[PDB]
RNA sequence: CAGGUAGACAGUUUCUAUGGGGCGUAGGCCUCCCAAAAGGUAACGGAGGCGUGCAAAGGUUUCCUCGGGCCGGACGGAGAUUGGCCCUCGAGUGCAAAGGCAGAAGGGAGCUUGACUGCAAGACCCACCCGUCGAGCAGGGACGAAAGUCGGCCUUAGUGAUCCGACGGUGCCGAGUGGAAGGGCCGUCGCUCAACGGAUAAAAGUUACUCUAGGGAUAACAGGCUGAUCUUCCCCAAGAGUUCACAUCGACGGGAAGGUUUGGCACCUCGAUGUCGGCUCUUCGCCACCUGGGGCUGUAGUAUGUUCCAAGGGUUGGGCUGUUCGCCCAUUAAAGCGGUACGUGAGCUGGGUUCAGAACGUCGUGAGACAGUUCGGUCCAUAUCCGGUGUGGGCGUUAGAG
RNA sequence: CUAUAACGGUCCUAAGGUAGCGAAAUUCCUUGUCGGGUAAGUUCCGACCCGCACGAAAGGCGUAACGAUCUGGGCACUGUCUCGGAGAGAGGCUCGGUGAAAUAGACAUGUCUGUGAAGAUGCGGACUACCUGCACCUGGACAGAAAGACCCUAUGAAGCU
RNA sequence: GACCAGGCCCGGGCGACUGUUUACCAAAAACACAGGUCUCCGCAAAGUCGUAAGACCAUGUAUGGGGGCUGACGCCUGCC
RNA sequence: AACCCAGAGCUAGCUGGUUCUCCCCGAAAUGCGUUGAGGCGCAGCAGUUGACUGGACAUCUAGGGGUAAAGCACUGUUUCGGUGCGGGCCGCGAGAGCGGUACCAAAUCGAGGCAAACUCUGAAUACUAGAUAUGACCUCCAAAUAACAGGGGUCAAGGUCGGCCAGUGAGACGAUGGGGGAUAAGCUUCAUCGUCGAGAGGGAAACAGCCCGGAUCACCAGCUAAGGCCCCUAAAUGACCGCUCAGUGAUAAAGGAGGUAGGGGUGCAGAGACAGCCAGGAGGUUUGCCUAGAAGCAGCCACCCUUGAAAGAGUGCGUAAUAGCUCACUGAUCGAGCGCUCUUGCGCCGAAGAUGAACGGGGCUAAGCGGUCUGCCGAAGCUGUGGGAUGUAAAAAAACAU
RNA sequence: UUCUGGUGUCCUAGGCGUAGAGGAACCACACCAAUCCAUCCCGAACUUGGUGGUUAAACUCUACUGCGGUGACGAUACUGUAGGGGAGGUCCUGCGGAAAAAUAGCUCGACGCCAGG
């Protein structure tokens, strides 16, 4: 006597956000319709999902009044590393496996 | 009073918020009834206040009913309480927040509009005052 | 009627002692000037 | 041996969420909201569809822009078909919605069968089962001149695991050996297994004749929270009252208090809180029926109407009914309303949580059943303590007493 | 004239209830309306028929006699009652003998009011109460009984259909 | 004159009646009954209990023996 | 559907019960599925043993959103004004041209509003990642003492993937975001967080969830947080500004109010401002209609001018109507503040329950309420002095964390 | 080395409209015929082959803020934490972040490649 309780449970959304490292075949956008048009170094799917073709970052830029353009760039960035906590972690692994 | 066409039959509630910065001004009429108190005002109190100040002017001038309800309130019957089956053709409700003008009046002198707007403020669940067109 | 009585733990958020005076919240403990350190508690004497 | 064939008899099943039920509703998939700007997210929350359809409505190449208003044209009108301008995505997409899509994913034309085979790096979703996308490789192709595109449809729904059986096929096993019977493997088919993660290939009711293990996790009586409903009061005054809102009522509306009705929640109690009425016996509240004092009166006096203070005291006898309530008679100063778990069944008795027998109506095929009716139908008890009413004894009262 | 239907047509069935009865052991509204009885009658009797939901061998309508049957009324009669009162026994009270039982965490076991698992001698504040018996009364100790017959759950049991 | 030793009448409902019924909460309007009707049964009967032999029926024979329903008596018992 | 024995120590997803100590760690009441809902399987969250790891907490930056706010550009819905497609009736009698119209309505414009299933917009947070940054302690050290930095050493902390192995899957309240309800419930269902659960102590009179706070143990030690400093009951009958006169100080509103302490506006005065007494308050005029009269006083329509110092077709009463009493206004005597509105602070009434002060008590005009200043009391918090154990850790000592 | 005109890419998206200019060269319309080709009919579109004149249409350049697009600052709503008031609806503080709308403005695009003269 209610005519309700007809939920769906289905999920979608942005999987990989901008300035993030992608993989070949990594699904960047799962979307209904096309909120995000396929730019370069990407591919559109059978149900309009956007996957990456190559490695590198992903970006978003307009090409009309509203459009978004998921794109992938090759990312040859950042060789330098000033991280020093991790060397203390492995160096203390060495000191604890040599102390006992 | 009641909207003729409804896009949706039943509609759930919604909570009051701060001072309405849009509907606070006076568009038509010289005098007004500004509300200081956020609550609901049904179409029934609007009929009561409308008959009150129209029959309290009674010679000249015209009043201006500003607000329209546009949302229903579904009262469940006494049927041992579990469902929200049918309460949609029951009383309609206007949301009023502070600042908002409820009534206006023109063509009336000073104290005849003070008794016209002030007597018709007794037909109303929220405290108000009358405002001149400054 | 239609005024709900405030029951337990709603009675406690209403009728607990609250010091709602903006002066008496500002109070920190008193500060005396620092003293030199006290000597040893005892000493070996042979 | 075979067919039919009686609950005569036997073994069983008779779902769950729920309103903890007859009387309903739903169970699986998809879209929006609730859902609080990642994703997720419940309620018997608000709205809808689905259990498919297409030999093109799939693929490819190429071309084109709809939809609405206005103006013109004896059929033809407001509106068919045609011409022109304006707005430029409001039309449309097999169907529900959402997100998309304007030289399109919308409409047309040509050729067509990729609505293939063998696959597959990596991702999403993630209890598991599942489910979704996919670059790239080989064979053999479709369109196009090529570039390239095509592993069904703009997408999300259109579905079902396993066991078993069946058809088509195969360089596999063939219980001594050669075969065969049969079984694999591959490709597919068969469930409204729709209670849709499917108990079995196959299953409905009743129990007031009942019984057991449990639960306050869960109803009834009562208490507690709430106060929608009810009682009482108050704010405004259109009126009625010959004039006259406020002697008296007060429409349309608004604000409270109380916890005495019916309700909502299910918080104490079911290894037991015994409901409704009556008798006996209290005590308490005032929202006052009378008695006492007063104001106002559309109070001439009698009698009033309404209202303030005041709860000390009283509040009848009866016919009906189990009655509370209520109707009626005779009156009375008046025949008040309620709390105290029916106030009160460890003080007492009838209708009932209508217990076991029976009958009438109705429902059911039936067993049986009815918030339908009628007749009959066991109700226990030595006061331990508090409490009470009486009545002592001891000791104290600063020596002991009358 | 207001009515009501002798009478008519139509739909659907297998047929559309005959005699008699009829607010009934059957009637929800309903304490239907009228008349009797009563000072007053939701009960009773006699009628009307609007029979929720009588009805002809699950028989229908009647009636003499009968019934520890149900129910309505009347006479006589009385403590049933108004409205209690007295007296006689067996208990109860005291003494001497004999002498249990259900129950029981320990009990140094007040009232109001408030709080608390929402009904407290046990927690809080106040007030009141010398200790301890005897005889009565039972308001509370959610008193005793007895793993609630009612309600629900069990992939319980059983009878019956 | 003690003990002993019918209270009665007027109506109505149900059951005709005397009886029987839940030992230990129901004695009834419930059951039975005489009477009625349907239906089965020709004796190596029907029906009932027993795998069977057999037994009751019955040492009886349709004016008799089962079984169903209703309940004396009076009027009837309609339609499908 | 007898009783006894036997299967049988049937079975029970149910109830009760399950006994010595010390130390370390420490939940969950969620999702999915279920002939399932008080059971269970898996995931989530424990314990222990590892293997990979290098993170956690702060700060900054970058990404997608569509919530809050907002808005009318789409979808609806709605108030008013104008032009208003078109209709309403008088009408034209007969093969109709187009006439009469203060009246209702599609469309647009303007002024406006509303919406979870509307969005031209669009935060704060949150999620993913990237980036910056030593968390305490001891010691050496620059001829050296301070200090900066460095050398060495010690301790603490994050996560993923497993092996063995459990419980839990009834939650509760409080804040925010919502749905169901009646924006009622200590109500129900979700999302983030805090507490209880599993948390002792102090404040809250008592009192799981509210505030402080995290109990290894001892001390007849000190300093504090929340909160308090008259007495019961520890610490101020502390200081200085204002307020309240109701015991308000525990309480609930609409509304009323010369309450009191202010504050902001506006209008009159030394050419006399307010309050009272006294004087005038008249002429046309009984404005015109009605009525017997309506002469201001039952009413309808406007609702004049003149003398003037001012007089209103009257402010109310009264009369058959008059007459008349009286006022708004002005004149005169004394004389110096008077109005009428908003507004807070604390107050008053509204504000009434059933056993008995019942609101910690006594009580207090401060011992109440607001604004500062100094100190004290106040926990099992911290500190100090001493023990115990766990982890580093693999012997003891010592250290740091616990 | 500017213009001319095929070509793109970033884009604040640069458009409508009112005005002025260009045919040396280039681009574009117009006239004639139809052989490949073609329109469910039309050489309107598309194709081939020529007369070859104009800027009329269409392109390109320069101005204008009249529409259009974009869009501030300050404020303010809101919100994260830490709290307070109210009986409730709900409001107010400290610090941090910070809108939207409107308005003042901004905008009649900006960078490159190659072939003439």
């Amino acid at each position: 006597t209610k005519n309700g309780r007809d939920s769906k449970g289905q999920r979608l959304g942005v999987k990989i956000y901008g300035d993030q490292v992608a993989k070949p075949g990594a699904i960047i956008i799962r979307q209904r319709g096309t909120k995000f048009h396929p730019g370069k170094n990407v591919g559109i799917g059978k149900d309009h999902t956007i996957f990456a073709l190559i490695d590198g970052l992903v970006k978003f830029e307009k090409y009309g009044p509203d459009k978004k353009k998921v794109s992938v760039y090759p990312r040859e960035i950042q060789p330098e590393n000033p991280n020093s906590y991790r060397a203390r972690k492995r160096e203390n692994f060495r000191l604890q496996r040599e102390k006992k | 009073l009641s909207p003729k066409r409804t896009r949706f039959r039943k509609q759930h509630r919604g909570r009051m918020k701060g001072i309405s910065y849009r509907g606070n001004r006076i568009c038509f009429g010289r005098y007004a009834l500004q509300a200081l108190e956020p609550a609901w005002i049904t179409s029934r109190q609007i009929e009561a206040g409308r008959r009150a100040m129209t029959r309290n002017a009674r010679r000249g001038g015209k009043i201006w009913v500003r607000i329209f309800p546009d949302k229903p309130v579904t009262v469940r019957p006494a049927e041992t309480r579990m469902g929200s089956g049918k309460g949609s053709p029951e009383y309609w409700v206007a949301v009023v927040k502070p600042g908002r003008i409820l009534y206006e009046i023109s063509g009336v002198a000073e104290n005849i509009a003070r008794r016209a707007v002030a007597i018709a403020a007794s037909k109303m669940p929220i405290r108000t005052q009358f405002i001149i067109s400054g | 009627s239609s005024r709900p009585q405030k029951k337990g733990t709603a009675h406690h958020m209403k009728t607990r002692p609250k010091k709602t005076a903006r002066w008496d919240i500002k109070r920190g403990p008193a500060v005396y000037p620092p003293l030199p350190p006290l000597p040893a508690e005892w000493t070996i004497v042979s």
